[PDB]
């Protein structure tokens, strides 16, 4: 979840 | 576009120094494991940022991006460490203020074996006189070689490879020595990936024995 | 010894085609692996310089690389037969048949995927011979002999690529693409070693002495 | 069981 968030939300 | 443009994009994309204090007290299995895991988790944040600044990476499928970072992250950290360590023989330069000796691996069961791998490989890179622009190319290649998006990754990996072939040529040694240097650099990457597999096994061993703290990104990345 | 003399010595060193003669599959693979490991030690000893290395080095390189060297052998036999792994003439499996044993479909997919990249790149026999040797010599007095042995097989691969007469740019690009694929062979052998050590722990694979010693080393 | 060293020596 954290990886996908940093990839797309950060 | 041009190999030189791609090399200068990788140069701009380099992560900043991650700052971690050395424990005040001489290292224990715990203090050192908490140091190395805290560093890894901070670097992982900057690694995701680095990958997205590689031209064409963010045009891959999300799942391809995820799979590359999940598959290569430890090898990428370890390529980072060997480079920071290249100008300081016998030392491992984990961060500016975390400079570990070979013998200081005594403090974690099994870590000393990992340090000798790291130090030996770092020496092979020192004796090949690894150049800054070769390192930038080789590190992206570890990421993109780990592992329509399949066609784009092949292309993006051909482009970084084209860039390394260019950097070695701008060295001006013979074509035969260009081929030999390209081969000796790539065969050294198999030694980085080996060190990375032992360290992943070591990390999963240390997590299993409690020692490992709760670390969002690192944990998510290890469970991969 | 010239690059051509070295590559010709590898052609000579090539093991013969080995035949084996749910559980049946896994009995076949361990039996094949054990027979192939015998041929692999003759092959290693016919690599110019190999028997000049210290016995510790000879043992350490074979112990390290044996599964990588089997899988490279498999990929070459399989290259023309897409969707097929030509373990042997009397042992030809597809991805489906891998489904029957847990963890094997994953390994057959890697081997088949890597096999297809080598096929797309049109890996040449003389290229295969060099890289397979390099897998052995690059695993992970004597140590300097090793380095010389390894440079020489690398010079030989650069030679084989030159003889295709493609551009210099393209000789470098080809060289890189072949070497990068090797890490995919090493990954597939990492997974196979994990699977095989797991089957040994549960003692579900026939006790074979040379396979056993080679596995124990890990 | 030392078949590796044995095959390497003959
Ligand atoms: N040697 C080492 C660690 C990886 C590691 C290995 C084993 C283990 O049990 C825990 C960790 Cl975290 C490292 C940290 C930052 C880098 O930039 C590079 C390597
Ligand atoms: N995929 C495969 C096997 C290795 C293997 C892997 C897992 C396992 O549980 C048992 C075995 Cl024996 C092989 C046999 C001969 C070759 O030439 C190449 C590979």
């Amino acid at each position: 979840h954290k990886l996908v968030q940093l990839l797309t939300t950060t | 576009l041009s190999p030189e443009q791609l090399v200068l994009t990788l140069l701009e994309a380099e992560p900043p120094h991650v700052l971690i204090s050395r424990p005040s007290a001489p290292f224990t299995e715990a203090s050192m494991m908490m140091s190395l895991t805290k560093l890894a988790d901070k670097e992982l944040v900057h690694m995701i940022s680095w990958a997205k600044k590689i031209p064409g990476f963010v045009e891959l499928s999300l799942f391809d991006q995820v799979r590359l970072l999940e598959s290569s992250w430890m090898e990428v950290l370890m390529m980072g460490l060997m480079w920071r360590s290249i100008d300081h023989p016998g030392k491992l330069i984990f961060a500016p203020d975390l400079v570990l000796d070979r013998d200081e691996g005594k403090s974690v069961e099994g870590i000393l074996e990992i340090f000798d791998m790291l130090l030996a490989t770092t020496s092979r890179f020192r004796e090949l006189k690894l150049q800054h622009k070769e390192y930038l190319c080789v590190k992206a290649m570890i990421l993109l070689n780990s592992s329509d998006s399949s066609r784009k990754l092949a292309h993006l990996l051909n482009a970084v490879t084209d860039a390394l072939v260019w950097v070695i040529a701008k060295s001006g040694i013979s074509s035969q020595q260009q081929s030999m240097r390209l081969a000796n650099l790539l065969m050294l990457l198999s030694h980085v990936r080996h060190a990375s597999n032992k360290g992943m096994e070591h990390l999963l061993n240390m997590k299993s024995k409690n020692v490992v703290p709760v670390y969002d990104l690192l944990l998510e990345m290890l469970n991969a």
